[PDB]
């Protein structure tokens, strides 16, 4: 529909490995920030 | 045949491609990708796959 996602030429046909959205790499942010600092107070004193 | 089919889809993109400066009221939003996809649909498979 719009006119940049039309594909003519194949060279940019392949496939599709994954797929992420917005409400699912934002609690996913949440989760390696807290992650980093709850593994680096528990090894040192 | 197939230096005959490359000839058709030119002589149809040298005409297409006056349409929008010929008539702006009705594409106003038809970039040259839009004329790029109309020809090859109505060109034979077997020179597209070449």
């Amino acid at each position: 529909q719009r006119p940049e996602r039309i594909k003519t030429t194949p060279y940019l046909e392949g496939d599709v490995l994954s797929s992420d959205s917005g409400p699912l790499l934002s609690v996913f942010a949440l989760q390696e920030i807290m992650q980093k600092v709850r593994q680096v107070q528990a090894d040192y004193m | 045949v197939y230096a005959s089919e490359l000839s058709v889809m030119k002589v149809d993109m040298r005409h297409l491609s006056l349409m929008q400066r010929r008539f702006p009221d009705v594409l106003i939003q038809a970039r040259p990708s839009h004329f790029w996809k109309a020809v090859l649909n109505d060109s034979p498979e077997a020179v597209k796959a070449v």
